RNA sequence: UAAGCCCAAUUAGUGAUUGCCCAUUAUUCCUUUGGUAAGGGCGGAAACAAAGGAGAAAGUGUAGCCCUUCCGAUGUAGAUGUGGCCUGGAGGUUAGGACGAAGCUUAUGGCGUGAGCCUAAGAUGGACCGGCCUCUAGUGCAGAUCUUGGUUGGCGUA
RNA sequence: UGCAAGGCCGGAAAGAAAAGAAUUAGAGGCACCAAGUGGGCCUUCUUCGGUAAGCGGAGCAGGCGAUGCGGAAUGAACCGC
RNA sequence: UGAAAUGAGCGGAGUAUUUGAGCUGCGCACGGCGGCCGCACGCACUGGUUUCUUCUCCGUGAUGCUCCAUGUUGGCGAUGGAAAUGGGGUGCCCCCACCCGUCUUGAAACACGGACCAAGGAGUCAAACAGACGCGCAAGGGAGGAGAUAUGGUUGCCAGUACUUCUCUCGUACUGAAAGGGAGAUGCAAAAUGCAUCUGUGGUGUGCACACGUCAAAUCCGUUUGAUUUGCCCAACACC
RNA sequence: AAGUUUGAAAAGCACUUUGGAAAGAGAGUGAAAUAGAACCUGAAGUCGUGACAAAGACAAUGGAAGUACCUCCAUUUCAAC
């Protein structure tokens, strides 16, 4: 099934917002921390240091959530979450879980190429 | 700059640009001041006698 | 150790900042009490009288409206 | 680069949606929304504003006052008119020291038992807010009603007690304690009761 | 530096007039690679296979009084490894 | 097929396309008549100045100009490090941003709050072409608390409810030539959002009598203007 | 009784229908023509319903509730079949007979149900091609009763 | 509930809303009601009015069983009246007797304007209630 | 024969009044977000099988009902809000797992402004467990000469 | 019958003319509950003590503190924003 | 790339319309001399002349509530160990860029804590009060402690749920140090407990809605949307 | 301080070969032996090794924008497209 065509994808930002100094200390994760030090450089916006996230990155609502493929991803666990799906299978795309087994994938990919609904991580085929 | 929004704000604005038209053409603008020229001399010096 | 004995520096602005307001004007609050007693006295004793008029023109107005 | 100081002072505090749990309260915001928003009446803006309103700010209204307010009404009211709803959006208590009432059509989103048990008793008839809709839904010869908040405990003890010019209650659980100093010219000073503002 | 736009010397463009009338003209960075990738007439033209690539721009407006131009590469901003070397300014498209 | 109500409604809306069409046909005869008046007017306005200064120059007397009665403001300056009742006076002349440009009275309260405020904005006196340029251009109308652009008649005419003032030249003349509603028309408009003047500034922090450009320049503020529209 | 309002403004947050995965509201309810999470399609809450429903033989199958026999559960939905090639136009206009409100999801979804009946046999066709040249060790067969 | 707190909302701010200059100190202005004299003058004196010193007569073994003697007044006579006693009530006729004692009540007050006339049983009453409640055509019984 | 100082100018007694460069400023365009926000639509118009489509919720807040239109967006201490993220348990409700559950690994991609979420692959594991509504708390770490355990350059050195 | 004070009944109302004859991104009032803060520094102009001080102390007002960005090569505060 | 083209621009139809510039009529205005003489060509006749200049009229609602879907010419793509685009890595170039946390007016500081990693680590619980918000009832509200019995049963679910208090508590009434006193309105009146009635805001000013009209504007001509008069004024505020 | 928590079951590695032994190399049991004995999983940190990227001295790290090279990855196309 092929997606309906949306506007034209527009990232503002593609790099993530890292922790401030996260990579000169292994212990530290790179997921976001906000600096509330008083004399941080981050905090202060020089020039030079890397950006603080705020609300002028937000994504355009018209194409937020699309995947490059043009669907949205919908987790789905059975067989019978694929009805769902089906009056709107130019929309969505099912995402099976990755704790479904082998052989409930077998059957839901096959129900899913007989309904004509996309699988975004339905191996091979089509 | 845009015709459309300058006569949509302005419908007079045709006869304007026509007497401005008017007065740019070379032979209408060396006869007026020709014109202009004689006819206030003559006015100046009518008044001063 | 010594301090900053005393400023005014910033006080204007915050006097400022929700506004210097505006005085209560004359038809509200106008007790007259510590006024002058005499006149407060007469005053009270027609201020009664005008609440019997007002009792009364009240009551001729509702017979008035009943009438019609 | 825009000078706009003092700009978020003129910004004021307004609520569209209701803090209330329930269901039959957002019901009744739906409809009055709709009819606000689709009829030209002041009266539906009011209510749908009212019913926005919080618990305490829809404070209720006694049976007496209802009634009070309905005679000084009815009377410069031409015979031939019927007598409005009086609309409530609170709740409506019975008053024992009113005994004898008129036949009155009232509107409220609660009645107690005692209440709707006396108007019914005159003759009168207790309406809820849909059936108000349904039979006036411009709000066409109507009274709308608030309760008095002005008798509320927590409004007495507003305010410094001890200012002159001040007669909010003290915040004590023990009524004879706080009664010496500040409260006695003898106990080297009283807080003075009247100050000209 | 802001590399979104670029500033190129033309041999014998030395005054703004010069600069105005190149404005719009079509603008290639030549340089090469290290391996053969894909190039224009890749099938149609086997000769053209070659470790050299091109970098294209545009003539966007003149810059000061003495020639220099302001050009803007497709997309991606030129490279700093060019700042110093060759650039083509080619007399297409032409308005004459 | 069709229901009722959307039948009934398919009429009301026939009724008011023919009546719609009527009203925009009716204002733009209104507004042509207008605007040919109001050109004629500062026709023979400019040409009666000149034969009486021609007048008074045969004589050997002199022709005093009648004092200007509007003059046209500019911010020049950024929000930052303003005294308060230099912040007060830009306030409720609505420059409360640089380039923000809208037109005053030319009278004693007004030259007094201008004066006090000097060293912020550039001002002079407005030509007919500037007045025209400005809210042609740059002109908005507060509509519903909006800054919404001027680009029809029936939109002024319905924000100002007067008869005085249907089309855009009616307010051209009130603004030119400080009539009955000079008042109402510029309160009706959003002050008016200027570009830097193209070409550059001399210098912000002078009088344009030293060199600079904070003063009050006459009739030259047409050419600043005229960069900056 | 109780209206569908008060039901919808009850159930609208949590319900056994409601699919809140990732940030999409799906539905699994099996009267809503669409999928969507709102009270207009929620077919088990609304006082009357019809939802379009495939049938055996590539035919399509309307199920109706009409209110009159709600508050009997096994009386609540009739179901009506077309038979193979019916217009969508037709399954629509039964639809709407009932809600006029349904009309365009109900012919969308007609059509869907023609469209995965014809798919799907070209599918089983091709796949019945490709199990024919497979040696397939184990094969099971249900018992009759 | 606690991830209704402000301590879930401030993980991560490293002071809880209590400043990096003043800080969060033990006992920074003594403990309870100390100081109500000495710098907390202010605070005392405007928001709890006469909190120190003496007043009146002592009563040293207080005891409020002798001293119970709860209130009704006139208007309120209904709530001890039931529905069809209230009913069938008027001046001369057969009247409904309250037994104010029974009903938690010592002294009858004289606010308001009686609605239904009855005879009120009372220990004690004011001489405007009295008055009123025989001016209505019920009466007063004394009652111990 | 300044690339110094004081005056002037903008391509020069030629024919008028903008030389040029640089901002998180101005104007304008696109997108986000929040309003003391401003408005419209929401009684499915009619028609339409497969071999133009889909949606349309009377709504604070979500993947925001949908659309149009204006205005503002920095900020320590501090306040507040968030159908805002995350963790261990409890009522419910839906699922998943020996065709591999939790844990663990990543040039492993996708989504989200973000907290994070999800998928993929393990040539990992071998038995539990996910989503949503509500309830609950011993619920989120980079530093406290922090606690415990392990490691570590100095160092094959003294 | 004058005056003073509360009212009641009527009148007239450029709704405030003309003389430069205001303007406003002008919803006015009224509360309730609370937080941080209560070491400040710099500057134009005015100012006191001191020989003076990057010294100590004040007034009006702007800043920094809490704030970056573009300039003064460099600088919390100067210029611009 | 015409999925609504609003166009002086796209259609249709006319050779005209009327802008200005020249020349010029009457009266007024303006200037000079003090009624004339001048009027540079001002205003009214929306004056005359067309000598030059000029485009002049009409025209399509949405029966589309919303979103998305439409050209030309080449190159590269023909299932490929493909092409392309977007992500990731690593290096390089130009430019930019003081070390985090902290106290502080002021930190990159020659101020202090800072080798690494894992696990742990700090606004909690209770009670009194108050305010905001959600609930339930309301001149009343509510327990508590105990009782019975479904349960005198059941391993356990079930230490829960269901039921009842002439009580207790808070409130409906305050005030005085206490002795102990204790609040309606109107009318007539003027009794050191006055009398009569009981459908009633104690009075005044300002005050939602509603009713009565009256205006102005916009109207698809149905109305809506802003006043504003009068009556009642709810809630509140002020003076009595 | 310390879970003896290998495995379903000791079936706890016979035997050959090098080694003085410890062990190694094979073989064997077991579904698994980086399940080989205080042995389920087996993280971070640190270290070894093979392959590759390069790289002066700008301490290193870091931002922004490109490019060279790689990519066990994600999508989209392959023909009247
Ligand atoms: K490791
Ligand atoms: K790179
Ligand atoms: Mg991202
Ligand atoms: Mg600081
Ligand atoms: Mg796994
Ligand atoms: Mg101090
Ligand atoms: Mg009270
Ligand atoms: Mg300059
Ligand atoms: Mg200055
Ligand atoms: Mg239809
Ligand atoms: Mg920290
Ligand atoms: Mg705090
Ligand atoms: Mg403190
Ligand atoms: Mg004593
Ligand atoms: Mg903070
Ligand atoms: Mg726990
Ligand atoms: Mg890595
Ligand atoms: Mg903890
Ligand atoms: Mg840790
Ligand atoms: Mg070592
Ligand atoms: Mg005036
Ligand atoms: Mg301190
Ligand atoms: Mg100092
Ligand atoms: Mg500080
Ligand atoms: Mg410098
Ligand atoms: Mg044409
Ligand atoms: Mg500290
Ligand atoms: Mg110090
Ligand atoms: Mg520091
Ligand atoms: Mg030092
Ligand atoms: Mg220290
Ligand atoms: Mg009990
Ligand atoms: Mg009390
Ligand atoms: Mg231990
Ligand atoms: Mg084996
Ligand atoms: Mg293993
Ligand atoms: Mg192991
Ligand atoms: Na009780
Ligand atoms: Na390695």
């Amino acid at each position: 099934v092929k997606p309906t065509v949306s506007k034209a994808i527009v990232k503002k930002r593609t790099k993530r917002f890292t922790r401030h100094r996260y990579e000169l200390f292994p212990q530290l994760s790179s997921s976001w921390r906000k600096p509330r030090g008083e004399d941080s450089p981050v905090r202060r916006r020089y020039k030079g240091q890397k950006a603080m996230p705020n609300k002028g990155y937000g994504s355009d609502r018209a194409t937020k959530y699309i995947t490059p493929s043009g669907f949205r991803n919908f987790p789905i666990n059975n067989v019978e979450d694929l009805y769902m799906l089906v009056m709107q299978n130019r929309k969505y795309a099912g995402v099976i879980s990755h704790t479904v087994g082998a052989r409930k994938r077998k059957a839901i990919v096959r129900k899913a190429m007989e309904l004509d609904v996309r699988l975004a991580n339905g191996n091979a085929k089509l | 700059k845009n015709r459309r929004l300058r006569l949509r704000l302005n419908p007079y604005v045709k006869r304007e640009t026509a007497a401005a038209k008017g007065m740019r053409n070379v032979a209408n603008r060396d006869a007026r001041r020709k014109a202009k020229l004689a006819r206030v001399t003559k006015a100046k010096k009518a008044a001063t006698k | 150790a010594k301090s900053k004995n005393h400023t005014n520096h910033n006080q204007s602005s915050k006097n400022h900042r929700n506004g210097i307001k505006g005085p209560v004007p004359l038809h509200l609050h106008n007790s007259k009490r510590g006024s002058w007693l005499p006149a407060l006295v007469n005053a009270r004793r027609v201020r009664k009288h005008n609440q019997k008029a007002a009792l009364k023109k009240r009551r001729e107005r509702i017979a008035a409206f009943a009438a019609k | 680069g825009v000078d706009l100081t003092g700009i978020s002072k003129k910004s004021r505090v307004i609520r569209h949606h209701t803090y209330s749990t329930n269901p039959y309260i957002k019901l009744l915001i739906k409809l009055y929304k709709f009819l606000a928003k689709r009829t030209s009446s002041g009266f539906n803006k009011v209510v749908y504003q009212r019913l926005i309103k919080s618990r305490s700010n829809r404070a209720p209204i006694s049976l007496s006052r209802i009634a009070v307010v309905m005679k000084r009404k009815a009377v410069f009211t031409a015979k031939s008119k019927a007598a409005p709803i009086a609309v409530v959006v609170g709740d409506v208590l019975d008053d024992v020291r009113m005994a004898r009432i008129p036949a009155m059509r009232v509107c409220a989103l609660r009645f107690s038992k005692s209440a709707r048990q006396s108007i019914v008793a005159a003759g009168g008839e207790c309406l809820t807010f849909d059936q108000l809709a349904m039979i006036a839904p411009t709000g066409k010869n109507t009274y709308l009603l608030r309760g008095r908040k002005s008798g509320r405990e927590s409004v007495r003890h507003f305010g410094a007690s001890g200012v002159p010019g001040s007669h909010s209650k003290p915040y004590a659980t023990n009524r004879g304690k706080e009664t010496k100093r500040g409260r006695r010219t003898g106990r080297s000073y009283k807080r003075k009761a009247f100050r000209h503002v | 530096q802001t590399k979104q736009t670029a500033l190129v010397r033309v041999e014998n463009v030395n005054t703004r007039e010069d600069a105005t009338w190149y404005v719009g003209k079509r603008v290639c960075y030549v340089y090469h690679g290290k391996k053969v990738k894909r190039c224009v007439r890749w099938s149609k033209a086997p000769a053209r296979r070659s470790t050299t690539r091109a970098l294209w721009g545009r003539v966007t407006r003149p810059h000061g009084n003495a020639g220099m131009m302001r050009v803007k590469f497709n997309g991606a901003s030129v490279p700093a490894s060019a700042i110093g070397r060759r650039i083509r300014v080619y007399l297409y498209p032409s308005q004459i | 097929k069709r229901a009722a109500f959307k039948q009934q409604q398919t009429e009301s809306f026939k009724k008011a396309v023919v009546a719609r069409k009527a009203a925009k046909a009716a204002l733009k005869k209104t507004a042509y008549l207008r605007a040919r008046k109001y050109s004629r007017e500062y026709r023979g306005a400019e040409k009666k100045l000149v034969t009486l200064r021609r007048q008074a120059a045969s004589h050997g007397n002199y022709y005093l100009e009648a004092k200007p009665k509007v003059a046209v403001v500019t911010r020049i300056r950024g929000i930052a490090k303003v005294n308060p009742k230099q912040r007060k006076i830009l306030q409720l002349l609505r420059l409360r941003q640089i380039f923000n440009t809208v037109f005053v009275k030319m009278n004693k309260p007004m030259e007094n709050m201008l004066r006090a405020v000097e060293p912020y904005i550039a001002y002079g006196y407005p030509s007919l072409a500037t007045v025209r340029a400005m809210v042609y251009k740059r002109g908005y109308l507060k509509i519903n608390g909006q800054r919404v652009k001027i680009t029809d008649n029936q939109m002024i005419k319905d924000k100002y409810n007067n008869v005085d003032i249907v089309c855009a030249e009616d307010m051209v003349n009130q603004i030119y030539t400080c009539g009955k509603h000079f008042r109402t028309v510029t309160h009706g408009m959003w002050p008016f959002k200027l570009a830097p003047p193209a070409g550059g500034m001399r210098q912000k922090r002078r009088h344009f009598v030293e060199g600079g450009d904070y003063g009050n320049r006459d009739t030259l503020i047409n050419r600043f203007l005229a960069r900056m529209i | 009784s109780h209206s569908v309002d008060l039901q919808w403004v009850l159930v609208r947050q949590n319900s056994r229908f409601l699919q809140k995965r990732g940030g999409i509201r799906m539905s699994n309810d099996p009267f809503n023509n669409n999928g969507n999470w709102t009270k207009r399609h929620c077919g088990f809450l609304n006082e009357k319903a019809a939802v379009v429903k495939p049938a055996k033989g590539g035919a399509i199958c309307v199920t109706v509730k009409d209110g009159s026999s709600n508050n009997k559960p096994r009386q609540t939905y009739k179901k009506t079949v077309h038979a193979a090639g019916v217009r969508a136009s037709d399954v629509s206009r039964a639809v709407a007979a009932v809600r006029p409100d349904l009309a365009d999801v109900s012919f969308r979804r007609a059509r869907r149900m023609a469209c995965i009946a014809s798919r799907t046999a070209k599918v089983a066709a091709a796949r019945k091609a490709r199990s024919e040249k497979i040696k397939f060790s184990r094969k099971s067969a249900r018992a009759k009763r | 509930p606690t991830r209704f707190k402000k301590c879930r909302h401030q993980r991560g701010s490293t002071f809880c809303g209590y400043g990096r200059v003043g800080k969060h100190r033990k006992h920074e202005s003594g403990r309870g009601n100390a100081g109500g004299m000495h710098h907390h003058r202010i605070n005392f004196d405007k928001y709890h009015p006469g909190y120190f010193g003496k007043l009146g007569m002592d009563h040293y073994h207080r005891k409020k069983n002798p001293m119970w003697k709860p209130t009704i007044n006139l208007n309120n006579l209904s709530r001890l009246i039931a529905a069809e006693e209230a009913a069938k009530a008027a001046k001369g006729g057969t009247l409904p007797v309250v037994d104010l004692q029974s009903s938690g009540y010592a002294k009858l007050l004289g606010n308001g304007h009686i609605q239904v006339p009855c005879i009120v049983k009372a220990r004690y009453v004011s001489k405007l209630a009295d008055k009123k409640i025989r001016k209505a055509g019920g009466a007063v019984v004394l009652q111990a």
